[PDB]
């Protein structure tokens, strides 16, 4: 097998392959996530929209089990490689103890396989940041954050991706309980956190909610168009 | 040997005999055969006690390591199902294991039985070991979901101490724990004479 | 233990500079011609010697990979051996499982599979050969060229090796469809003298067809005969 | 030896992987693929770059690859490479078919393929896929669907995509002239010639240098096919006299 | 860049490692084997590098069988894996053919295994060149030496170290096949004694062993009682 | 460059790649331990990057078992392996022997996997690199209170106080003006407390550090946001 | 020997089965379910040798559901039924053969109901009705008098009720209760339980 | 035996340009029925049919099997397979599992896909292959199918007389063994059509 | 430049750099003093302190009741080494039910050792270990370097500044040969001390000593117990 040291220690103490994973994540569509009393949000900036693309496919917004989601930055390649791992542990996890998994423990497997491929022999960083938003047991609403260097951090709202610092800046003025307090005010909020980002605005955003014992919905198109409307008359 | 569980409005009883036998040759009088697993979650012991032994310890070592990884402490369920994936592996080998995993969590009281073969199941009332046939109608004559902790005890007490009386292989004294949503706690460990002198 | 890492790795331009120098020192070998006649197909190539010390009979450049398959090659001999070889035990396998005799097109896949094992496998370099793949199935003649690449092609016919170029345009002025077999050993000839740069002779060259009989590499009295005119 | 390492795996300062690029590029000088969706059908039409005259013309077709009943795939890039990918592809599908004993999903043929061309990428210390393959597929659940891949792993789903050389020429002029929803196989043919066309350096489609296969559902049965070049050539002829018609309304 | 590997060439085909290698044993001090009629004598001029150091410590003249002994220059690290590999190899021999190993046998496996080395990139050449010797009424005397390349050869005198070349010239003007064992650790205490460098090198102490019929095929420690008796010849040969 | 390989010494005598792990730690956030006879402090600093990032989550205090803690500097996801071999390895001591695992064996054994690093020859499932973390294991044993830091290096040595990360050397110096011998697990958690408000380049809050004790009688125990707001409000 | 039932019909499929889990004389559980849910609208009907039914079931409970987590879409009836016996068959001749007898029912929007039965052997079989256990072949013979292609769904739990009947008179085991729960396009619609 | 715990039978006969494979429906268990409509044959070609009789589990798995193969084969090859390349195939596939056999007999019938040249064949449980020109009969009523087919068999049959003479003999044959029946399917092939029909049979 | 990088590479005059900066390891190093008499064995160790609050790092360890080691470079890859050799005694006492001979166990460690030198990816240990033990034959020092050679010594010094305390030792050689254990032990201490900075002094936190003898099995004599060894030690100018 190809045993070689890809991620190394550099002067200063730095893992360059990591530094660059990170890197590659920046360059990637933005993404937004906004948790919420009720409910949890994820947003993503559709890179370009062909006109002929099929959107079906290019979803970034996946669902690793019914009471947990994901969205990610960075490669797409590597983000479908990890999805699927985190969707057989989903499943293991519930066959062995016969119990839904947490958004913690998930978000801990994502994470250890992502820290394994930083130090094991013969493999690249995944070059991914993921928003993984999930329900726990309780009800609580729970928004982690995973990094390609494996760290992973609980946020009440957080962004990755291209623009992630300047919405992450947005988003730091404008969270509130106030937004918070609505489903429809988190969805409008995380929507103007996205047009900060997107240039073109309307329909270049991807966006989906979970609500509380309920599956992963994603919003109609029209029904984005509505709500950025509403961010267009609120402006006035 | 006999061991004896049921479940009731304030919690999990788990009863079980003293006596461990090779053959004949009742080699201990005095065995405890309920294993206190950890502080929240406890267990018992029919046909192998080695097997027993080893295996639930090794599940609560499993169920040590998983409270540290979670921060939260393991459902009586999800244990259970460790330890009859972990047999089912040596299914056919020779083991001979007979479990009755009792403990709280966010369900409720729960009382799960293991077993060798590979069932595991959740109920009431259960009763696993040589005895478990004499404890079983006794036991059902008396049990109710409500019913005084006394009551609980009494009824515990008594089944092993009849089991004892029918079956060879069954003696010594009736070990009696107490599961509640602290935690288990051991009630008596009363000797079948002196529960011979009370009852009769 | 060996090298586990790929030597071949695409440029900045997008090509792979090892397969491109394999192709350079397969064209720097010697010359291969094959024509594709309609009741056959006819496989030569030049096996000029360093000295009349070597023993011509020796060693064959033509080779019967099986009954109705043979094959022939410019450039490193000696990777042209291996994969004679593995070729061989491709067929056979094929004949063991299937209890036919291999086609021509499958074995050309399957050798050319290998090839491209060898492009992309760690610590290996390229084969340093593009053979010339006859044979004779289902009462129709096929003609099969394998680069270093593991890109196969068929051809009515072609060239290979110095002077590929000049034998390919001479080919296509002198070539019809309607060629019986021996008329088509005569052209392809006709090609190794264009470049064979000596006095050819029965020692000298290797000429192999095929036809419903099969694969056979003319004998130096047989190619003495057809080297007469 | 560290020393002999091409390091293909790592990643670059910029952050880009740079071994998929390279291959992009070889990509973009290969022979011209394209593929239209419509309603009815889909089809595949791509340039036969080998086009001299002693080549033989002995197969299904050089880059049509029929990997399924019910799917079949065109191709840009090294031509080795995708032939061991599009092996892979009908063992990927067998399997399913093994284990399901139904035909697999477009899409889900079309992940497998990715995962592996992802874990070149990921790791193994091996140069990258250097193909580009579209997929064109007809399933229960989605219907008729037509499919992208890179070397990246990445995929995607188009109604109309182009790959290879003018790629980016060739969408330019599919965005415009296609229709969603309103294509039929006749008009998607006649956009793939004229994208064929614009796309080629030779001045004249040659009825030779050109390969074009469709897939349709007929009485419940998927069809793969690739056009005779009679009916090419008339699309051709066709095509030229549409062109000479819009000439006489330039005058 | 030609000489960081043993799986390269320089241009005028030369292996430069392997040459480091022998460099590597041309630093280390001399060893002398002489064959004779009766049998194989070594000597050793092992260095003393500090008072502290026990006498017999950083031994260099191994035993690989009963019958058979090594003598060694370079590395002793080296010297002394090659000696466990000879070991292996005689008792795998033992083993499988039922009687003790010959010594061309011995000599060409060890050398086999030397050469192995100099192939690969992952590994690099031994550090060490030696000397095998060894006794057998059916095979006669015999002695051998072995190169950090892998060369084997059979030599009735032989030297490995820094005075190989001078030690050799003393080595010529023996008469060795009419001599006997016990004349020859006289002339191979004489012979390190000279060779020694006394500036260079502050103190050596004579390490002597051999094998032949007078030990009726062992190779063995040479006794202090004939050990000493040499010494004292080879100081008074000094002069 | 990849000029040379993880497993080299360096013309002084030192591996390139502990030294530079070595360094990475400074990079970490300050950590505070203190070793009393009634019990030993760990102590933390969180550093919150951004207001949103809810502070509970940052975890560089952990339970290794009920009668040690642990609490870590440098590259947190490499430390998660480390805390977890030592999970795995007391509770493997308490199946096998029956009885709660010292300090000085659980630090041998987690230092143990330090330095088995190594490119090749190794294994199917082996470390690159090494580890980028300083640990600090605080626990009572029969020995007593007792408190152990482990570098990237593998070396383990014990400690009346120590600290690990950014500001380690003038905390140091800070611990070794205060501390004496009879100081008390309150006077201690205070000092310690003063210290990581020294270093600490934020003001000091009852969310952006982190204290636990353990003592001779109970378990590892984290101070919650109550006791940390009384304590700090008493400073 | 546990007993399982299956009725398909023109828009349905009926599936019933014993509630009682017995060690070795006695019955250790009551209200034992041995229905598996292996989509919204899949139930797996499982009985066999102890340990070997569960274990089986919920991989194929798993691998069913990540099949739905990965694509989108559920399994059809069909190919559920075919991928768990060649989960089965693989095991069949492995050194972990699972000896459970299993009977599975679905509904497709496409090929609308279908009953799938399969041995221990992992033969697979679609089938009008089916049964496992040592009482099908005591209540077959009755389903095959009284069953017709076009029953309706009362009528079929009538015939159900007359099976299990058949069982409480004949059937040496006692089986006191039997669940009943009906699988149709709406979804998997439980149903009360027979009892006696 | 293994071979009975399922019962079965599948016959196949050669006729003039014409071919005829038929076998029985019955799945069962050692002596419970349960299904009627059990596939034993299955189309492995435009005309190529095999014919599996044993362990049903076996039939199921080697067809499943054999049409991976296959499809992969024809794929690759782009042409259609020849009969005895399916009978070489299915020998190997057989043989494979030597040890731990497949207990199952396959009989496969066709005609070639360029010559239509009809061709039958039978395999035991290790494959060892046996082509004849007259029937191959294979099953738990292999007996009573080979008197049967023996007398019955006439050569140059046309396809109607092939017919009936395969639906007889495996309607006689099947009525006098227990474990197969419950009625009988047949196929026919020629060049221009294959005919499929389900005969009357005694449910017994 | 281009030969140091790898252990495989040898360098043109005939050397191997990567060892040699192994061996750089051990000389940085606290120092030990490894010394022995007829009838004893003495290991004698500057266990040192990175700081005043730290403890001084176990530099003598137990390897069997007759053998026992002082360790002066890294301690980890010490400590494997100590594994091994752990593993090895024991393995000899279970299958021959006898201590192993000290040469033996020291032999196998320059075997171990050997074999990564000689390979690529993978480094010498970086570690100069005096082993000390008594066998049948006696008394027995031994002094194993990262490069695999090892040797037999009457007594000896590792580490940091021990050129001085081999100058002592060399000086006052004859002396330990017929010694009781406690002027032995006292030799071994000045020879330690004089490596130590004339600034610092010895003292029961920072001094270690190993001890073993014919009835005596191998003692490690800690802070509290080198006080009766210590007792003397009159002065240092």
């Amino acid at each position: 097998s190809y045993d070689r040291a890809i991620t190394v220690f550099s002067p200063d103490g730095h893992l360059f392959q990591v530094e660059y994973a990170q890197e590659a994540v920046k360059k990637g569509s933005t993404a937004v996530g906004v948790r919420g009393r009720d409910i949890v949000v994820l947003g993503v900036e559709k890179k370009s929209v062909a006109k002929l693309q099929d959107e079906r496919t290019v979803r970034k917004i996946c669902a690793l089990d019914d009471n947990v989601c994901m969205a990610f930055a960075g490669l797409t390649a590597d983000a479908r490689i990890v999805i699927n791992r985190a969707r057989v542990e989903c499943q293991s996890h519930r066959l062995t103890v016969e119990d839904p998994v947490t958004v913690e423990y998930i978000t801990r497997y994502i994470a250890s396989l992502k820290q394994r491929y930083t130090q094991s022999n013969g493999r690249r960083p995944f070059g991914i940041s993921a928003l993984i938003v999930g329900f726990d047991f309780d009800g609580t609403p729970r928004l982690y954050q995973t990094d390609p260097s494996g760290t992973y951090h609980a946020w009440k709202a957080n962004a990755i991706g291209r623009g992630a610092k300047s919405v992450r800046e947005f988003l730091e003025k404008n969270y509130t309980d106030e937004a918070i307090e609505t489903d429809d005010l988190t969805i409008k909020l995380v929507i103007k956190a996205l047009l900060e980002v997107v240039q073109s605005g309307g329909k270049n955003i991807e966006l989906a909610v979970m609500r509380r014992d309920q599956s992963l919905k994603i919003l109609n198109p029209e029904e984005i168009e509505k709500y950025v409307a509403e961010i267009e008359k609120e402006k006035e | 040997t006999t061991t004896l569980a049921f479940k009731f409005r304030h919690g999990v009883i788990v009863a079980a005999d003293s006596r461990a036998t090779a053959g004949a040759y009742i080699a201990s009088q005095t065995v405890k055969k309920v294993i206190e697993i950890n502080p929240y979650l406890l267990g018992t012991m029919a046909g192998g006690a080695a097997d027993c032994s080893f295996w639930e310890r090794l599940l609560a070592r499993q169920c040590r390591i998983y409270e540290l990884r979670n921060k939260e402490r393991i459902s009586v369920a999800a244990a259970s199902k460790l330890l009859a994936n972990m047999v089912y592996q040596y299914k056919g080998m020779g083991l001979s294991m007979g479990t009755m995993i009792c403990g709280w969590d966010k369900r409720g009281p729960g009382l799960y039985y293991v077993d060798s073969e590979g069932n595991r199941i959740s109920g009431a009332t259960f009763s696993v070991g040589s005895g478990s046939v004499y404890a079983y109608g006794v036991m059902d004559r008396g049990y109710s979901y409500d019913l005084e902790v006394e009551q609980a005890y009494d009824l515990a007490r008594r089944a092993i101490y009849q089991a004892t009386y029918r079956d060879a292989y069954s003696g010594g004294a009736v070990n009696l724990y107490h599961v509640r949503e602290d935690g288990w706690i051991r009630v008596s460990s009363d000797n079948v004479a002196d529960l011979h002198e009370k009852y009769s | 233990r060996g090298y586990s890492f790929s030597l071949t790795t695409f440029s900045p331009s997008g090509k792979l500079v090892q397969i491109e120098y394999a192709l350079a020192a397969v064209a720097g070998g010697a010359p291969s011609v094959g024509i594709k006649a309609a009741n056959g197909v006819v496989l030569a190539t030049e096996k000029k010697q360093k000295s009349i010390l070597y023993d011509e009979r020796s060693v064959h450049k033509v080779e019967p990979i099986t009954k109705h398959i043979g094959l022939v090659y410019s450039g490193m001999g000696p990777d042209y051996r291996v994969l004679v070889h593995r070729a061989r035990k491709l067929a056979q396998q094929y004949y063991l499982v299937y209890q036919e005799p291999i086609p021509t097109a499958q074995l050309v896949q399957r050798v050319a599979s290998v090839m491209q094992e060898y492009t992309q496998s760690g610590g290996v370099r390229p084969f340093g050969v593009s053979l010339l793949i006859c044979g004779w199935n289902e009462g129709r003649p096929y003609l099969f060229q394998s680069d270093p690449s593991g890109a196969y092609f068929a051809w009515k016919a072609t060239a290979m090796g110095k002077n590929y170029v000049n034998g390919k345009t001479f080919l296509e002025k002198r070539y019809n469809e309607d060629l019986e077999l021996e008329d088509a050993i005569h052209t392809a000839i006709l090609t190794l003298k264009e470049s064979f740069e000596g006095q050819m002779t029965e020692d000298n060259i290797e000429v192999g067809i095929c036809n419903e009989a099969g694969f056979r590499r003319l004998t130096p009295t047989e190619v003495k005969d057809y080297l007469a005119a | 030896s560290r020393r002999y390492d091409s390091r293909t795996t790592i990643f670059s300062p910029e952050g880009r992987l740079y071994q998929v690029e390279y291959a992009m590029e070889a990509i973009g000088h290969a022979g011209t693929c394209l593929g239209i969706l419509a309603n009815d059908g889909v089809l595949l039409a791509a340039e036969r770059r080998n086009i001299h005259k002693l080549l033989d013309e002995v197969f299904f077709s050089e880059k049509i690859y029929k990997l399924n009943e019910d799917m079949a795939c065109s191709v840009a890039g090294i031509t080795s490479d995708a032939n061991v990918l599009t092996n892979e592809l009908r063992l990927i599908a067998q399997r399913y078919l093994l284990q399901y004993q139904e035909p697999i999903p477009c899409e889900q043929l079309v992940t497998a393929l990715c995962d592996i061309k992802q874990a070149y990428t990921q790791f193994g210390g091996k140069r990258p896929f250097g193909v580009s393959l579209l997929y064109i597929g007809w399933d229960k659940h989605y219907g008729f669907q037509l499919y992208q891949s890179d070397p990246s792993g990445n995929y995607g789903g188009w109604k109309a995509t182009c790959i290879g050389n003018n790629s980016a020429a060739a969408v330019s002029m599919l965005k415009q002239d296609y229709k969603e929803g309103e294509m039929t196989l006749k008009s998607a043919l006649a956009l793939a010639i004229k994208v064929l066309n614009k796309t080629m350096d030779v001045s004249k489609l040659s009825a030779e240098k050109v390969e074009i296969a469709t897939l349709t559902r007929e009485n419940g049965k998927t069809v793969i096919r690739v056009l005779k070049q009679k009916e090419v050539e008339q699309l051709i002829k066709k095509h030229e006299e549409e062109e000479a018609k819009a000439e006489r309304e330039k005058k | 860049g030609y000489d960081l590997s043993a799986s390269t060439f320089s241009p005028d085909g030369r292996v430069f490692q392997v040459e480091y290698a022998m460099k590597a044993v041309e630093n280390s001090s001399t060893a002398i084997g002489i064959r004779c009629k009766d049998g194989v004598v070594f000597g050793v001029e092992k260095l003393v590098l500090s008072k502290l150091y026990e006498e017999g410590s950083n031994k260099r003249l191994f035993n690989v069988d009963r019958h058979v002994g090594m003598a060694v220059a370079g590395l002793l690290a080296d010297a002394r894996s090659l000696a466990d590999i000879a070991r292996e190899e005689a008792s795998n021999f033992r083993s499988n053919f039922g009687y003790n190993i010959p010594l061309k046998h011995l000599a060409d496996r060890v050398a086999m295994y030397v050469h192995a080395y100099t192939l690969y990139s992952a590994v690099r050449p031994f550090g060490c060149s030696f000397m095998l010797g060894s006794y057998s009424v059916n095979d006669g005397a015999q002695l051998y030496m072995i190169d950090p390349s892998g060369v084997s050869y059979g030599y009735w005198g032989c030297a490995i170290g820094k005075a190989r070349q001078a030690a050799k010239t003393e080595i010529e003007k023996l008469q060795m096949k009419e001599m006997t064992c016990r004349d020859i650790v006289k002339e191979v205490a004489k012979i390190i004694y000279i060779v020694h460098d006394e500036v260079k090198d502050k103190a050596f102490e004579l390490e002597l062993s051999w094998v032949g019929e007078l030990t009726n095929g062992r190779h063995e420690i040479v006794p202090k009682d004939i050990r000493e008796e040499a010494e004292k010849y080879a100081k008074e040969s000094l002069k | 460059e990849y000029d040379r390989g993880v497993n080299t010494f360096s013309p002084e005598g030192r591996l390139f790649q502990v030294e530079y792990a070595i360094e990475a730690i400074k990079l970490g956030s300050t950590a505070i331990g203190i070793q009393t006879s009634e019990g030993v402090c760990l102590a933390v600093e969180k550093r919150i990057t951004s207001p949103l990032m809810e502070p509970s989550s940052i975890e560089k205090i952990v339970e290794i078992d009920a009668h040690i803690g642990c609490a870590m500097s440098g590259l947190i996801a490499d430390a998660k392996t480390l805390i977890d071999k030592a999970r795995v390895e007391t509770q493997n001591h308490w199946f096998t022997y029956n009885e709660t695992m010292t300090v000085e064996s659980v630090t041998q054994a987690v230092s143990n996997l330090a330095l088995q690093f190594g490119e090749e020859d190794a294994d199917p499932g082996a470390m690159s690199r090494p580890f980028g973390v300083a640990l600090l294991f605080g626990g009572v044993d029969e020995k007593g209170p007792q408190l152990f830091h482990m570098d990237p290096s593998g070396t383990f040595v014990q400690c009346d106080a120590r600290a690990i990360g950014s500001a380690s050397e003038g905390a140091q110096s800070s611990l070794q003006e205060v501390y004496h011998k009879s100081m008390t697990l309150k006077e201690a958690i205070k000092s310690s407390l003063i210290i990581l408000k020294q270093v600490m380049e934020e003001k000091l809050n009852a969310t952006n550090i982190e204290l636990a004790t353990v003592q001779p009688g109970q378990n590892f125990h984290m101070f919650t946001k109550e006791e940390l707001e009384e304590v700090i409000k008493d400073i | 020997m546990e007993y399982l039932i299956g009725i398909q019909g023109p828009d349905y499929v009926l599936v019933a089965s014993d509630r009682v889990a017995a060690s070795n004389i006695v019955q250790m559980k009551d209200d034992h379910d041995k229905m598996f849910k292996m989509s919204e609208k899949i139930l797996l009907l499982c009985v066999g040798e102890a340990g070997d039914t569960v274990q089986f079931a919920e991989y194929i409970q798993k691998n069913v559901q990540l099949y739905k987590m990965r694509n989108g879409y559920e399994l059809s009836p069909t190919a559920a039924a075919n991928f768990t016996r060649r989960n089965l068959a693989d095991c069949l001749r492995s050194r972990t053969p699972y000896h459970v007898n299993l009977l599975l029912a679905g509904y497709d929007e496409h090929e609308g109901p279908a009953l799938y039965y399969m041995d221990y052997l992992a033969a697979l079989a679609k089938a009008p009705f089916a049964a496992h256990g040592y009482g099908a072949f005591l209540t077959l013979s009755i389903l095959d008098r009284y069953y017709t292609p076009t029953i309706s769904r009362e009528r079929a739990v009538e015939l159900l009720r007359k099976c299990l009947e058949e069982l409480q008179k004949r059937f040496i085991l006692n089986l006191p209760t039997f669940s009943v729960r009906i699988i149709d396009k709406n979804g998997i619609h439980d149903l009360d339980n027979i009892s006696f | 035996s293994i071979m009975s715990y399922n019962g079965g039978a599948v016959m196949a006969m050669k006729g003039k340009n014409c071919v005829a494979i038929a076998a029985d429906r019955r799945f069962g268990i050692q002596a419970q029925m349960v299904t009627t409509d059990f596939q034993k044959i299955f189309p492995m070609g435009d005309r190529l049919y095999i014919g599996l009789a044993g362990l049903a589990t076996d039939v199921q798995t080697v067809a499943q099997r054999l049409k991976f193969r296959l499809n992969l084969y024809e794929l690759k090859e782009g042409r259609q397979i020849k009969p005895y390349t399916l009978m070489s195939m299915v020998a190997n596939l057989l043989y494979e599992k030597r040890f731990g056999p497949y207990y199952t007999e396959p009989v496969i019938a066709g005609l070639d896909p360029k010559t239509f040249k009809p061709f039958i064949c039978s395999l035991d449980l290790i494959g060892c292959p046996m082509v004849t020109d007259d029937f191959v009969v294979s099953g738990t009523c292999a007996e009573q199918m080979y008197g049967m087919c023996e007398s019955l068999w006439e050569p140059n049959m046309d396809p109607d007389h092939l017919f009936e003479t395969i639906s007889q003999a495996m309607l006689n044959a099947v009525d006098r063994d227990a474990v197969s029946g419950m009625g009988v399917i047949v196929h026919i092939i020629e060049k221009d059509k294959i005919t499929t029909r389900t005969l009357k049979a005694r449910m017994d | 430049n281009q030969y140091d990088n790898d252990v495989t590479v040898w360098s043109p005059q005939g050397r191997i750099h990567q060892i040699e900066y192994a061996m750089e390891a051990v000389k940085q190093g606290s120092a030990t003093v490894g010394l022995k008499s007829k009838t004893h064995a003495v290991l004698v160790a500057l266990k040192r302190a990175q700081s005043e609050l730290a403890a001084h790092q176990k530099k003598i360890l137990h390897v069997d009741n007759h053998i026992g080691i002082s360790i002066a470079g890294l301690t980890a890859d010490a400590r494997l080494l100590c594994n091994f050799m752990r593993q090895e005694c024991l393995d000899s006492r279970f299958v021959f039910d006898r201590p192993l001979p000290v040469s033996r166990l020291v032999s196998l460690i320059g075997s171990k050792t050997q074999i990564p030198t000689q390979r690529y990816g993978r480094r010498p240990y970086g570690v100069g270990l005096l082993i000390a033990g008594y066998d049948d034959m006696g008394p027995h020092i031994f002094q194993t370097c990262p490069s695999a050679n090892y040797f037999d010594c009457r007594a000896m010094s590792i580490g940091a500044r021990s050129q001085s305390a081999r100058t002592y030792l060399e000086r006052h050689m004859s002396e330990f040969m017929e010694c009781n254990l406690n002027e032995l032990v006292k030799h071994g201490l000045r020879a330690l001390r004089e490596t130590l900075p004339a600034e610092q002094d010895l003292t029961t936190k920072n001094v270690s000593i190993g001890i073993v003898g014919k009835d005596l099995e191998f003692t490690i004599y800690d802070d509290d117990d080198v006080s009766p060894f210590l007792e003397g030690l009159e002065e240092r100018p």
